[PDB]
């Protein structure tokens, strides 16, 4: 009957990444055989991307080859964490979606304690595509998420933008910023040990507005790894592996265009 | 502007010193303004706003001094008006200290004179501005009359309901609670968007035209309020009782160690 | 111009800077002979602090610049705060510090760990010194106490409370008590130390001043994380009472007017 | 949508 229904011993493996992508009031939810994708999208430049797999949750069963339906993730989130944000101490999560026309129903227990919540579904809107694909990906680097998280966290958000610079040549991996205190740069060499992977063959200079990016701040404190990537077009992805509360390797996606 | 009335009190037991700022931290957090009645064996912490609070500490339990008398040996009761936040911020520095003595002064004006020894000797002294209520505003001071429950209950985990309370805080202001002697409790807010029910079973009920024992008694609130008073709730007490008089108010009875509180929730509508 | 700066000595410089920041909205620099000063005032200049660095607080000091005149200059204190923010940064990430004069722009490197290079180009003007004297040596009273003493000192007032008296009572007594200017009335707090908590202290009885608290703990707080004791000269109301901290190769003081 | 094509070297 149910369209979808998705079970979570813990409910932080979802409500965790979620966080990661919660720059919108709204979002729109993909439901496959992999798992569930959820969507959050701004000013027709940016998008954010969570992936949580099947194999994550205790039970998840899905009938028809897709559900959509977006969805206020604030109100989402503010049901998932509804047992407190800071708990040995579980909440169990049972997800069910009837299908369209139909509220989303979430069903979480603590402590015997249960909570039920109702959200209902808005018509999901065009999800973009910035059609990016690895055969049109120029440059790429792997780093290490902890050496970077703090240096990201403060840049400068006077800027308009933030200027991406890759490069076979010094400075390899350039972060700069164009605030009213003036120019900032921040230098990563490619023989870092910050540095995974190192695959620049040739220089790109690009611009992104700082609004769009800055909330990826919240997926790169989440991640260990994070994947730098511009294409052939100046577009900018964003990967970050994420390792939940059981060691299992979920990820998120920041895509965005240039300025 | 003379008072004939007099008051001098001690602290030195350090439980019973942080015992008493968890207190004043309490207050200070369900309202800016408090009167303190003070009586020869009794202190209290009097809120009439619109929600009633009447807290009650037994003096002997605290203080290895304690000396007041009123005007009158009639009426051998004193009634001081506070900011909460003025106790709150004096006591705060009672916390782990070695001694503590409170007096009602009148140096530049009729003050509650916080003085606390702190060990290096160190003595910190807070004036606390009070205002003497008049006798013929007691009568406006009084224990609260205590209307018969329509359903009595057990609470659950203070600490679980805070956090599902303000969680629903971010959702809506409009809560509604209800129980029955079958031992369960629910919260409620409901919007056009979203509606949200926490579950609470098991929780038990104390004893004493009978009703359904499954016969639910409920109450609009706001949920800012109820909000307030688990927020106060630190620690969780050794008796925590619901009262709901259906659609009227909900009234919570806790007892934690030495202290009575008593908080009353009127109905939203 | 060029200061490099390395070890412990980097945090110590940030500690500087933030201590420098609850002050005024303007930072002057001018490196000197007898090493880097780094100054400012409030907005009524009716508070002055300066921070002087010793040549070997550095691992490299140069005050000249080659084919320029003496660096005598201002930034925004928010600008030069925002590149030492995080002091708990400063400690783990940042190894070297360099502050050198491109002749546009303020170059401040944070040469990190794993070989990660932060670069701030901060604009700048060419300015009046700040350089102003005010001899403790004038002032007829005095005390001298660890920063951590007169730290727990101020701890019992409000975060929001603006002015302070300092007091010498009888039995040689220090008091700070809470001020406030003149419908409903505000809480005293009277903090009261012994003289034992002090290692000096010369004023006559009677003697009180009055100054601003949310300046004091300014200097208060460089002092206390990093264990100095603190100096305080003083004379009559309305005369400035003068702040000192010393260290080895480092001095700091800040000067606060009085109430009258 | 598209399911995650991660780039990591794994």
């Amino acid at each position: 009957q149910y369209s979808l229904v998705a079970s979570l011993d813990n409910v932080r493996n979802l409500s965790t990444i979620l966080k990661a992508i919660h720059f919108r009031e709204h979002a729109t939810c993909f439901a496959t055989k992999n798992g569930i994708k959820v969507t959050v999208e701004n000013a027709k430049c940016v998008q954010a991307n969570a992936f949580i797999q099947a194999g994550i949750f205790q039970e998840f069963k899905v009938q028809e080859e897709s559900v959509t339906f977006r969805i206020n993730l604030t109100v989402l989130l503010d049901c998932l964490s509804i047992f407190g944000s800071s708990p040995g101490t579980l909440t169990a999560l049972r997800m069910c979606y009837q299908g369209y026309g139909y509220p989303l129903m979430l069903f979480l227990e603590e402590g015997g304690v249960v909570t039920v919540c109702k959200i209902n579904t808005q018509e999901p809107e065009e999800t973009l595509d910035f059609d990016f694909c690895s055969t049109n990906v120029i440059n790429k680097i792997i780093l290490q998420s902890e050496g970077l998280r703090e240096a990201f966290s403060e840049l400068d958000m006077t800027s308009e933008v933030l200027q991406i610079t890759m490069s076979p040549d010094k400075p390899y991996f350039r972060l700069s910023t164009f605030g009213n205190a003036g120019s900032s740069h921040l230098d990563y060499p490619k023989d870092s040990d910050l540095m995974e992977a190192f695959h620049c063959n040739q220089t790109q200079v690009n611009r992104y507005k700082i609004s769009l990016l800055k909330p990826s701040t919240k997926a790169l404190v989440l991640s260990c790894k994070v994947s730098i990537r511009t294409d052939n077009r100046g577009f900018l992805s964003l990967q970050y592996m994420i390792r939940n509360e059981d060691g299992q390797i979920c990820f998120v996606e920041y895509y965005c265009c240039p300025d | 502007h003379h008072h004939h009335h007099k008051f001098r009190a001690k602290i030195v037991d350090g439980a019973c010193l942080n015992h008493f700022t968890r207190i004043s931290n309490m207050i200070a957090k369900l309202a800016k303004t408090c009167t303190l009645r003070i009586s020869p064996d009794k202190l209290n912490f009097i809120l009439c706003d619109g929600v009633s609070m009447w807290c009650e500490l037994e003096q002997e339990n605290f203080f290895n001094e304690f000396q007041m008398e009123g005007v009158s040996a009639e009426n051998n009761e004193i009634y001081l008006e506070l900011t909460s936040e003025n106790l709150s911020r004096a006591l705060k520095t009672a916390q782990n200290a070695r001694a503590l003595k409170i007096k009602l002064t009148n140096k530049h004006f009729p003050c509650l004179t916080v003085s606390v020894e702190l060990l290096s000797s160190r003595i910190v002294t807070h004036d606390i501005p009070i205002k003497v209520i008049p006798r013929k505003l007691w009568k406006d001071l009084q224990e609260p009359v205590v209307p018969d429950p329509d359903v009595s209950i057990y609470l659950p985990v203070l600490k679980t309901m805070k956090s599902v309370v303000e969680k629903m805080k971010n959702i809506s202001n409009h809560l509604v609670i209800e129980a029955n002697l079958d031992g369960e409790l629910n919260l409620k807010i409901e919007t056009e968007l979203v509606c949200v029910t926490t579950h609470f079973k098991d929780l038990g009920n104390p004893p004493l035209e009978d009703r359904n024992v499954e016969h639910m008694a409920e109450v609009h609130i706001d949920i800012r309020k109820l909000l307030q008073f688990l927020a106060g709730q630190q620690v969780n007490p050794t008796k925590a009782l619901c009262n709901i008089v259906n659609n009227k108010m909900v009234h919570f009875d806790l007892l934690h160690e030495d202290v009575s509180l008593q908080y009353f929730i009127p109905a939203l509508s | 111009m060029k200061c490099l700066v390395t070890g412990g000595n980097v945090k110590v410089l940030g500690k500087a800077v933030h201590s420098l920041s609850r002050i005024g909205d303007e930072l002057y620099l001018e490196p000197l002979e007898d090493g880097l000063s780094l100054r400012t005032v409030n907005s009524s200049r009716s508070a002055y602090a300066c921070f002087l660095f010793a040549p070997l607080f550095f691992q490299q000091y140069q005050a000249a610049t080659p084919g320029q005149d003496l660096l005598r200059c201002k930034i925004l204190m928010k600008s030069f705060l925002s590149v030492f923010r995080s002091l708990a940064m400063l400690e783990k990430t940042v190894e070297k510090c360099c502050i050198s004069l491109n002749s546009s722009r303020l170059v401040v490197q944070l040469h990190c760990k794993f070989g990660v290079r932060k670069t701030h180009n901060l604009s700048f003007q060419d300015c009046e010194s700040l350089q102003a004297v005010f001899d403790p040596a004038s002032c007829p009273h005095m005390l001298r106490a660890p920063a951590r003493v007169l730290g727990e000192a101020v701890l019992p007032f409000s975060p929001a409370l603006a002015e302070v008296t300092l007091g010498i009572g009888r039995g040689r007594r220090v008091i700070l008590r809470s001020y406030h200017e003149e419908t409903a009335k505000a809480m005293v707090t009277e903090m009261c130390l012994g003289e034992e908590d002090f290692q000096q202290l010369q004023a006559q009885e009677g003697v009180a001043i009055t100054f601003c608290l949310k300046e004091f703990r300014g200097l208060l707080s460089f002092a206390e994380s990093a264990n100095l004791n603190l100096s305080i000269h003083f004379d009559a109301p309305g005369r400035p009472a003068i702040f000192t901290i010393k260290d080895s190769l480092l001095d700091g003081h800040f000067v606060l007017a009085t109430l009258s | 949508t598209d399911w995650v094509d991660p780039s990591f070297d794994d």
